[PDB]
């Protein structure tokens, strides 16, 4: 679960660990 | 399926069904509904996706969703309505 | 709040045949869905509130759409909402 109002922080650093999306 | 005589992805009866959980509720109000949010999602998908593109790598990240709508000045104004609450 | 994963991923396919999507970024996707949805449900209420029998049809739909999507985006989507309704009345 991640807020929409994460696309408000100042600069989005990439999480390494961002796994994919497995469909 | 409604989806299908829609001609969309989207889930028209899903949606349906939680216009009427909040008087008739026509299912052309979910249709319309899903239209409009399966046109914004392939908006801020296409865009963000170009923006993953560019930068030589093969998926969408939160970064590339920030680049594509910091990119649109519509798009950023939608998503800073939402967030603030209209 | 719903899931929206299946079909944000489905035209994640459409739009970038061969692009993946991380688990973060989708989560951010099912909160733009759920998010956006829940404003345009919110004033298309608001609007069939002023209804004798509060009747929601696409009318309220595209209403709550021109006054919450800007310029462009809400011409845009109100061509798509009307050309999926004007298909849905012709087809079983």
């Amino acid at each position: 679960e991640v807020g929409l109002s994460y696309l408000m922080k100042e600069e989005i650093q990439d999480e390494e660990d961002d796994d994919d999306y497995v469909e | 399926s409604r989806s299908q005589r829609a001609g969309l992805q989207f889930p028209v009866g899903r949606i349906h069904r939680h216009l009427k959980s909040r008087g008739r509720v026509g299912a052309t109000a979910a249709v319309y509904s899903a239209a409009i949010l399966e046109y914004l999602t392939a908006e801020v998908l296409e865009l963000a996706g170009n923006a993953s593109k560019d930068l030589k790598v093969k998926r969408i990240t939160p970064r590339h969703l920030q680049l594509a709508i910091r990119g649109d000045e519509e798009l950023d104004s939608l998503i800073k309505a939402t967030i603030a609450g209209g | 709040k719903e899931s929206y994963s299946i079909y944000v991923y489905k035209v994640l396919k459409q739009v970038h045949p061969d692009t993946g999507i991380s688990s973060k970024a989708m989560g951010i996707m099912n909160s733009f869905v759920n998010d956006i949805f829940e404003r345009i449900a919110g004033e298309a209420s608001r609007l069939a509130h002023y209804n004798k029998r509060s009747t929601i049809t696409s009318r309220e739909i595209q209403t709550a759409v021109r006054l919450l999507l800007p310029g462009e985006l809400a011409k845009h989507a109100v061509s798509e909402g009307t050309k999926a309704v004007t298909k849905y009345t012709s087809a079983k």
